């Protein structure tokens, strides 16, 4: 029916039984650069195949008492095989990303996540006068847990969630591309992002542009006897990445 | 009554001749290169027709 | 051309179609090729499967048994016997046991060689061997002496043969009386199901006699025949697992347990071996 | 003139003003594998601008009794650029060479240098019942030098240079692709190497399987008061590089 | 035709043209003829390059190796094996190592002499011997005794043979799992480089092994096989230097250090040789 | 299927006939005639030209 679906990236694919729909970003699919919207001169780069395919994430564990996650991207895959290679030893890169939020329940569980991504998500800082340092915006592969209370740091995330880190409506956070994991619908989340900047390409290690927020809005219950762990993987692939302005590798 | 059949060839860049010296059938050489294959008899024994991407069980 | 199929080129998928998804309850099995699950290249595969048809997987000279018979015996007595089967030997017993029935023509291949034996007789200068293997189907009249009547081979067929030639080959055609030879039954002989159960059942394929045509010299002399079958023109039905124990019996099936496989450390260990 | 010649790959360029020609392989310019001559079935990653670019390796300084050096490759660029790391996080590999040594003089120094690609120079060791290890074959992007007279050592490889480590005469060592730098006729040599191998693809990490050897037939000579310093660099660029089966990165 | 250039007629010359002049540094090979540097006359040449192609250069039986087996033995370890490989011989190395790879059927001869050894079991007077060689590829079960199951042949292609007649030949195709067959590999079986370095890498061809079919008899024997090699529809490529250093191992080009030629007095002397 | 080809013969002032018996393309006999030559390859290996009466070098 329209809740099977298959991706096949690369030489990976997720198959999911249980899903809602693809949310394709803003009704563009992701494209290579083209001659008239290019600026860098140079011939760009395209692994296209070693590179554009599924990356998973290390998981967290959903917890009645779990306000929240978020990951930035693409420093989430900064580490993450040639994808993060080719970022290293580039200056400019440009992709888009297909994302793919799984977590699965046993039909007596309950709870209702919020899969949402934030184009240019510039986050506050816990003390108004200082700026958040470098690990507490994106811990790369690993999640940033959002807190449900305020927080307290020179160098610490304003991670209440109420605000989302941004200084919003979290309710309103549906105006980006979103999905909801329901576990009485389905299993699985899945966005398909284009490239969205103000400039062709970018540095892809001084920017993101856009985050990866998991909230539940639901709490997640049960009744004893069930399953506890109740885990959230994440498997992201890069679509149509190519690069430009080739040297020594860093950072 | 000869026959000139093709030669067992290597592919990506060659006939013999047969000749019938006996009177029965179970005198001749072996029929090495019967190349016939029907996999769906234990592959493929169901009665609907199972179509790859479609599910299997609705 | 048994010509394997060329791998199509694929690219990314994003859809509704699961070709990896499917049900193993319904006894099909999975036909997905790896252009279905990954971003494949075009491959032209010039590979064929000439090799694993079953004429050729078959068609190859088996040593079935061997036996042997002297020149001097008492009194005698010095002759050799084999009541016919496929099933006293492990490697072809083992090959044509893949399946439950087959049709098939023979070529029969004898291999015969003599030995001196320990004695004192010297001196001794013997004029060469000729042999005669005789075959007897069910019923005829059987040798009791190795001068007896039965070796004049009126109607029996024999084939009479000098060491120091090429070993001695014959054709025999598909001989059973039923439509297809039987690697297995599961009957028996009798309707009330008293006697002989099993493949033996059907065994009523004659019996080959051995001896020597010269009259026996001074010397002591040991001779063994060797019999290898070569099926030919070869057709098999309703194949089956491939034998795991060890065979005890050429008349029935019977085994000794025995694991399904090697084992191993643990269930990732991957010195597998 | 045609002693002139520039070489353009990727963000790289080459110029030489004393050349004397470019030897091509056996007539073969090196290309990529068609679909009939193909066996693994994954679609290949082809990045043709971050990898098929040149690479200048360590340089050796000729003096007046150098045998001579050898290179093996692709060990040598196994740590160049995105080169190395294609080959690292790839099973299978494929490409060809243009090969450009350098070495320029001052019209009053004399000395003939050969150089030459064998491809699957396999050598031997010093102590006929064992075998050389791994670093005297191949110290990766230094070079390794022959001896003028016997070696000595469990693991080390034959260097005498009259037999070229191979047990051939050194003389004969023209029947494969070389040329010759004479300091009073031209400043390098360029050779364009195709893929040579009896399988499509081959593993970049246990095979080379070609050899480049320098080796000077006429001693480097000159008159006191001139330059004693004669350095040989090394500039490498794959062709036409392919890469099969990816998977965790190694060795 | 293989037919060698005729010889062009050329008168005198002077001109700016400059056939003897060139660069050798180019790695090009100067295509001067005789006729650019002298007065030549006209020769219809009618000789033939036919003889050395390499189909004719490699297309000669070699021997390759001969082993030993008996028909007394203990107990019995009375058989033969050879595991097979081109480079235990000198002759046939050298010519079939001066190419870097080589796609070739083969014609597989063999040539079995027995000889009587010293002993006091007169008398003897003992039948014709038979010969059984198996060829085991990788992988397949090994004979451990003279009579072992093994012998039985039922897959594994044997060859049998009565002495005193013509020895014994068949025809093997191009059986490597790569497109070539490799004379030289520069690398190790290992992805760590650890482990066996060279040619040895790639020589999983198989096992031949040999034994007497006959029983042995009182007085004592032993037998010699040689197997000859002879190269069929040759395909070679890049040619190497050829071997100039004697060679030490059959796995490894491990050489002791040669000089380049034979030395003489002087740079003049015409004693050459 | 019975090829007659020509014998070598002597130039300067004969024929043979060939039936394959077997089925495998290995089985005949060797390719003794095939006479071809390409030896461009490694005496001309390079990229330009290269005419003999010409300078080598500029
Ligand atoms: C002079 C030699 C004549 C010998 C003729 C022998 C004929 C005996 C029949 C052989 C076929 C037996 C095949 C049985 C197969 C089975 O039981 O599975
Ligand atoms: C009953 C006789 C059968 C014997 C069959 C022998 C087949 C073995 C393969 C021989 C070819 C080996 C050629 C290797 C060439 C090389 O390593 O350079
Ligand atoms: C196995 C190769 C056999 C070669 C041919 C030898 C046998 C005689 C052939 C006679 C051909 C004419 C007979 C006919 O009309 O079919
Ligand atoms: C080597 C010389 C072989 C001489 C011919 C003997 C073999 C039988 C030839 C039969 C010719 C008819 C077969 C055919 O039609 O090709």
């Amino acid at each position: 029916s329209d809740r099977v679906r298959s991706i096949t990236l690369g030489n990976s694919t997720i198959t999911t039984q249980e899903c809602a729909n693809v949310v394709v970003g803003y009704g563009v699919w992701p494209t290579y650069l083209n001659d008239d919207e290019a600026t860098a001169e140079d011939q760009p780069t395209q692994p296209d195949v070693a590179t554009c395919r599924f990356y998973t994430l290390e998981s967290v564990m959903w917890q009645q008492s779990s306000p929240g996650w978020w990951w930035k991207f693409p420093d989430a895959l900064s580490n993450m095989g040639l994808f993060g290679q080719n970022m290293q030893y580039h200056y400019l890169g440009r992709a888009g990303y297909t994302v793919h939020v799984q977590c699965n329940a046993s039909k007596f569980h309950q709870g209702c996540l919020l899969v949402v991504c934030v184009p240019e998500a510039e986050m506050g800082c816990a003390t108004l006068a200082n700026k958040p340092d470098q690990k507490s915006l994106s811990n790369g592969e690993t999640a940033n847990m959002f807190e449900s209370q305020n927080s307290t740091g020179q160098t610490a995330v304003q991670a209440n969630v109420i605000n989302a880190g941004m200084g919003v409506g979290v309710g309103n956070l549906t105006i980006f591309p979103h999905q909801w994991i329901n576990l009485r619908t389905n299993n699985s989340a899945t966005i398909v992002m284009p490239y969205i900047n103000s400039v062709p390409m970018d540095n892809m290690f001084r920017h993101n542009n856009f985050t990866l927020m998991i909230i539940p809005f639901a709490p997640l219950s049960y009744s004893t006897g069930a399953t506890t762990y109740v885990p959230i993987t994440v498997t992201v692939a890069p679509m149509c990445a190519e690069y430009n302005g080739l040297r020594l590798a860093g950072k | 009554g000869a026959q000139v059949s093709t030669q067992k060839t290597g592919a990506h860049e060659i006939h013999y001749t047969n000749v019938n010296y006996y009177k029965d059938a179970a005198s001749n050489s072996a029929n090495r290169q019967d190349f016939t294959q029907d996999p769906g008899k234990f592959t493929e024994p169901v009665k609907d027709i199972m179509i790859k991407s479609m599910p299997a069980l609705n | 051309i048994a010509r394997v199929a060329d791998t199509i080129g694929s690219g990314p998928v994003n859809s509704e179609s699961i070709p990896a998804l499917t049900a193993a309850e319904t006894g099909h099995t999975s036909q997905v090729v790896p252009a279905d699950t990954m971003q494949t290249r075009h491959v032209k595969n010039y590979h064929s499967r000439s090799e694993s048809t079953v004429e050729n997987f078959l068609c190859r000279s088996a040593c079935v048994f061997y036996t042997t018979y002297r020149n001097h015996g008492t009194d005698g007595d010095n002759f050799g016997y084999w009541v016919i089967s496929t099933r006293q030997v492990a490697q072809l017993r083992r090959k044509l046991e893949m399946f439950t029935y087959a049709r098939f023509d023979l070529e029969l291949t004898f291999v015969i060689t003599s030995t001196q034996e320990q004695s004192t007789i010297q001196g001794q200068d013997s004029p060469v061997l000729t042999h005669q293997i005789m075959y007897v189907p069910p019923g005829g009249p059987v040798p009791t002496k190795v001068n007896s009547y039965s070796w004049q081979t009126s109607t029996n067929p024999s084939v009479f043969w000098t060491e120091g030639s090429a070993p001695p080959r014959m054709s025999i055609p598909f001989i059973s009386i039923g439509n297809a030879y039987s690697m297995f039954y599961d009957g028996w002989a009798k309707f009330d199901k008293q006697g002989t159960y099993g493949i033996n059942t059907l065994n009523n394929m004659g019996t080959l006699y051995m001896r020597h045509v010269n009259d026996g010299s001074p010397g002591p002399i040991v001779s063994t025949v060797r019999i290898y079958f070569k099926p030919k023109h070869v057709k098999t039905w309703v194949p089956r697992p491939p034998r795991l124990c060890q065979y005890q019996k050429a008349g029935n099936v019977n085994f000794e347990p025995t694991g399904v496989t090697e084992s191993r450390t643990d269930i990732t260990t991957m010195q597998t071996t």
